[PDB]
């Protein structure tokens, strides 16, 4: 029974990574657009320079 | 180039101090030493980036000149990712247990050898040297203040 | 011969206590300075009780209730919790050390 | 079964919560060299495979952090490898804590 | 024990199913990073020029 608790704890603990991943989709992907846009502007400015 | 000639003369004079390179040249591995001695605080990643991402074996089978070293220092000075000492003095406080402005030297040595870009045991010892005390602790504030003046 | 040694040596009993128990434990004050960088904007910028201060840090870290036990002077943890916080702590200050 | 699979595969060291388990290989293994000692230098327990050098480094780091003494105890029947374990621990301590 | 196993089955299936769709989200973030990396290469070579 304790083995299932350890497995349940690991399975339940994975929810934190999955729960955080859900918020990361709106933050990591959103922040990635700014980084990608900044890189596009940096390459354009570097090419112009 | 957006760089005055006054400081450029001193930079050329300092670069000409190496000499041990066959002639007015500079090795790839020794490029960081001359780039950090004149000024600025570039990182290993920044050095590898400005150098065009040299190969592992390219760091000992080629040499550059000053015409190519000047734009490197120019970009390192203009474009940089460093920070003031206010953030550094506040970063070392994470290791302070009692919170009395002191940290164990062994912890700092371990953090410098493992965490970050890693540093050889010969450099960390010289860095932590001089600040020895009775309790073996080194005040991070004084350490940062001394490193900033270097 | 190996089975007879593992029985008297207590290898089996020594592993269950670490899984079911809490081999990890840090003092309230020691747990703050060693893990405050993970959740800086969590505790009110000022004076606060050492016991109640750790409650705000654990709540901000989104840690399961079955992964820690708050006592009278130390904060227990399961076998493998501090290992995750240590890696996350170093990753946070990685930009500062470099 | 795990111990047998680790021994037959060339892995005598195996963790177990807070104490490591060792099995006498009865043969000079190549898991003892200056390169391996340098690799385990400053590495957490969960960063490298099981090895006496890892336990020694963990004990040294704990002693340097918590400022509390340590004791690398070795228990086992006659001819288990306690002497070799102590030898390797002393070698690692002399090569690292110099 | 049976309830935990039955409950863990739904969690494992949900976690596996959720993680499957999450792989596309992680790949999308990596794709945006790869697309943004192209600007870095253009900017890196631009600075070299
Ligand atoms: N980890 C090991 N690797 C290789 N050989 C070992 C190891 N441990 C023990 N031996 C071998 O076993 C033999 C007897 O060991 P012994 O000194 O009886 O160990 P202990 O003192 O722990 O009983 C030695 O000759 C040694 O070569």
């Amino acid at each position: 029974l304790d083995d299932l608790l350890v497995d349940l704890d690991h399975q339940r603990q994975s929810a934190c990574n999955l729960e955080k991943k859900q918020k990361k989709f709106d933050q990591l992907l959103a922040e990635e657009k700014t980084i990608s846009a900044k890189y596009a502007e940096e390459r354009d400015r570097a090419e112009a320079e | 180039c957006d760089f005055s000639e006054e400081q450029t003369a001193e930079f050329k004079e300092a670069f000409q101090l190496f000499d041990r390179t066959g002639d007015g040249k500079i090795l790839y591995s020794q490029c960081g030493d001359v780039m950090r001695a004149l000024g600025q605080n570039p990182t290993n990643a920044e050095v590898m980036k400005v150098l065009g991402n040299p190969k592992s074996d390219e760091m000992n089978l080629k040499t550059l000149k000053f015409e190519q070293f000047l734009p490197m220092m120019q970009t390192i000075a203009k474009n940089k990712d460093q920070g003031c000492f206010e953030d550094y003095v506040e970063g070392l406080r994470v290791f302070d247990k009692e919170g009395n402005g002191t940290v164990m030297g062994a912890e700092i040595r371990h953090v410098l050898v493992t965490l970050g870009e890693k540093m050889t045991e010969e450099e960390v010892e010289q860095l932590v040297a001089g600040h020895e005390d009775s309790n073996g602790c080194i005040n991070y504030e004084e350490l940062v203040r001394m490193v900033l003046s270097g | 011969l190996v089975l007879d040694q593992l029985r008297c040596n207590g290898v089996l009993e020594g592993i269950r206590i670490c899984r079911q128990g809490f081999p990890n434990r840090v003092v309230f004050q020691e747990f703050r300075q060693r893990y405050e960088i993970l959740t800086p904007n969590s505790i009110p910028k000022g004076f606060m009780d050492g016991k109640q201060a750790c409650v705000l840090m654990i709540k901000a870290l989104e840690l399961d209730s079955n992964l820690y036990r708050i006592g009278q002077s130390k904060v227990f943890f399961r076998a493998g919790v501090l290992a995750h916080l240590e890696e996350e702590r170093d990753l946070k200050i990685t930009d500062v050390i470099i | 079964h795990n111990l047998k699979e680790r021994y037959y595969s060339g892995l005598i060291y195996t963790y177990s919560g807070l104490f490591c388990v060792v099995i006498n290989p009865y043969k000079n293994l190549p898991i003892y060299s200056e390169e391996i000692v340098e690799m385990y230098k400053g590495k957490k327990r969960h960063e490298m495979p099981p090895h006496i050098y890892a336990i020694t480094d963990t004990a040294y780091r704990s002693m340097m952090q918590d400022r509390e003494d340590q004791s690398i105890l070795c228990t086992g029947e006659s001819g288990a490898g306690k002497t070799e374990n102590t030898k390797k621990v002393i070698q690692y301590l002399a090569y690292v804590a110099s």
